[PDB]
Order: C-alpha cells, then sequence, then structure tokens
C-alpha cells in the first residue's frame, strides 16, 4: 500500500510538473 | 531585496512547512500552529494537486495505517521513493500534500502530537534533500513563476 501510495504521488506529481511547462 | 531568491534559507523552509501544515489542518477545522506569495502559491498548487489526485484515486489517507511507532518510517519510505529518481516542482508539491495528509490523518486518529513531529520531518527532508535542488533551479521564485497561474 505504501509502494502504491508513493507511485500515485510521483506520477500525479510528474503530471503537474509537465502541465506547468 | 531583489538580489537573491525568496525563502532561500532553511529557516524560511521551516516557516513554509509550518504555514502549509497550519493551512491543511485549518481546512478541516483543526487549529494548530508551531515569502508571502510563496505560501499563497503553494496553498494553491497543493489544493489543485489534491483536486486532480482525488479525481482518479481514493482519499490518500486510505492507505496510511498510522501509528506513533511507525509514522516516521512510513514518512521516510514514501518520500525516499518519491524522489529516488529525481526532483521536480510537481514532486515537491506532492511532498507537501503527503505531509499534510499525514498531519490530518494524525489528528483524525487522535495522534495529534504527531503533527509537530511530521512538521520537523518535512522541514529536515526539505533542507537536507530538496533545498539545494530548489536553489539550483531558480529558487521558490521559479516555483511562483511556474505555478502562480491557476490550473
Amino acid at each position: 500500500d505504501m509502494e502504491n501510495l508513493s507511485r500515485r504521488l510521483k506520477v500525479t506529481g510528474d503530471l503537474f510538473d509537465i502541465m506547468s511547462g | 531585496g531583489s538580489m537573491a531568491h525568496a525563502g532561500r534559507t532553511g529557516y524560511d523552509n521551516r516557516e513554509i512547512v509550518m504555514k502549509y501544515i497550519h493551512y491543511k489542518l485549518s481546512q478541516r477545522g483543526y487549529e494548530w500552529d508551531a515569502s508571502e506569495v510563496v505560501h499563497l502559491t503553494l496553498r494553491q498548487a497543493g489544493d489543485d494537486f489534491s483536486r486532480r489526485y482525488r479525481r482518479d484515486f481514493a482519499e490518500m489517507s486510505s492507505q496510511l495505517h498510522l501509528t506513533p511507532f511507525t509514522a516516521r518510517g512510513r514518512f521516510a519510505t514514501v518520500v525516499e521513493e518519491l524522489f529516488r529518481d529525481g526532483v521536480n516542482w510537481g514532486r515537491i508539491v506532492a511532498f507537501f500534500e503527503f505531509g499534510g495528509v499525514m498531519c490530518v490523518e494524525s489528528v483524525n486518529r487522535e495522534m495529534s502530537p504527531l503533527v509537530d513531529n511530521i512538521a520537523l520531518w518535512m522541514t529536515e527532508y526539505l533542507n537536507r534533500h530538496l533545498h539545494t535542488w530548489i536553489q539550483d533551479n531558480g529558487g521558490w521564485d521559479a516555483f511562483v513563476e511556474l505555478y502562480g497561474p491557476s490550473m
């Protein structure tokens, strides 16, 4: 559950990063 | 005072963390306390992150299983994986949101003293592992420039 949580955070994070640029 | 980055010291990152957590808790009506455009932009970015996150995934707290003994390790594991292959502003927003969720869930689960600890863990991780990336990548100023605009 912790591994999955991190992955969800990371990808949503990366999406946000890409949208800002 | 325009020659250097806004919030360019660990002391400033600490303030940033404390204001962020105070805000996240205030959104739930829980009162807690322990650069202004920086705090404002981070509030907005985190709220917008959460909105997007929740469109696709269940509540972040549904996979935490907080206890006082395991909270620090849960935090470290998640954050270490988050940044294992690199840092970008989106992951930093994810980091703030995760920390805020940890704090909210702590209060929800009647472990409210953990809030103060989580704030310290966030501040230390920021200063030890993110701050030099932040300075190398335009400071909180660059973040404000990139995330200032809504959506």
